């Protein structure tokens, strides 16, 4: 399910941000922003890494398999052999394609949930003195410097 | 033709050197080889929707 954040109420991503997937953009008295948030992206990296390693280690490697031989009077067993091999081949390719096609929406909704939760945290600890304006920004009724920027972060 | 490297997987169309769990070349393998399938593209996403800003 599309949680609403990526390409939703928040516009598209940022080119200038480098070292992460989730960051902030501050405009205090002496600078501009583009700093990452190393907490949540670390859990994201660890979850996706465990995901890919699990998907690798569930599929078993196959050992030696050589095609066999038959004379002209054993056509029945040969047709049985061909039916066996094609049936197993179809089952394995169906399982692989279906596994990838579910895993893709799983990870995209995972990123969407990460964006929305990181937004709700910043809103919830700025419960009055913020003045939200649109597409995930705040405008700070009091004065703030870099110290309270990192105090938010 | 026959040459003298050393692999862990062997097919009639040549040798394989990988660690991916799936395989596309030929369904007759000797050694320890990834599993043969009948597809073309198994790209798996680890990341975000690349939406550029305007
Ligand atoms: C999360 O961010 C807060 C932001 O308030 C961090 O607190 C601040 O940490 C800095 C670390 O350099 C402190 O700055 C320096 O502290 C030394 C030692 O007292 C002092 O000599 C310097 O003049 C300067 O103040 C700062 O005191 C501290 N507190 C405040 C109110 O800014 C916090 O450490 C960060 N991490 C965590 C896990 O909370
Ligand atoms: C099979 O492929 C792997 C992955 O590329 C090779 O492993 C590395 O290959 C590079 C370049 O050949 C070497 O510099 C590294 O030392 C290799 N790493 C290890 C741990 O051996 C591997 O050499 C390839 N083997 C064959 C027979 O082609």
């Amino acid at each position: 399910g599309l949680f609403g954040a990526i390409a939703g109420f928040i516009e598209g991503g940022w080119t200038g941000m480098i070292d992460g997937w989730y960051g902030y953009h501050h405009q205090n008295e002496q600078g501009s922003g583009y700093a990452a948030d190393q907490k949540s992206t670390q859990n994201a990296i660890d979850g996706i890494t465990s995901k890919v390693n699990s998907v690798i280690e569930k599929m078993n490697t196959q050992f030696t398999a050589v095609g066999k031989e038959f004379n002209n009077l054993e056509r029945r067993i040969e047709n049985l052999n061909k039916k066996v091999d094609d049936g197993f081949l179809d089952v394995w390719t169906y399982n692989a394609e279906l596994l990838v096609l579910l895993e893709n929406e799983r990870t995209l909704d995972f990123h969407d949930s990460n964006v929305r939760n990181l937004y709700e945290k910043v809103k919830s600890q700025l419960r009055n003195n913020a003045k939200e304006i649109g597409n995930g920004c705040f405008e700070f009724y009091h004065k703030c410097d870099d110290e309270c920027m990192e105090s938010v972060k | 033709p026959v040459h003298n490297c050393d692999t862990r997987c062997q097919t009639p169309h040549g040798a394989l050197n990988s660690s991916l769990p799936f395989q596309n070349v030929h369904p007759i393998t000797i050694g320890e080889c990834p599993k043969y399938v009948k597809s073309t593209k198994l790209r798996m996403a680890t990341g975000l929707r690349n939406v550029p800003s305007i």
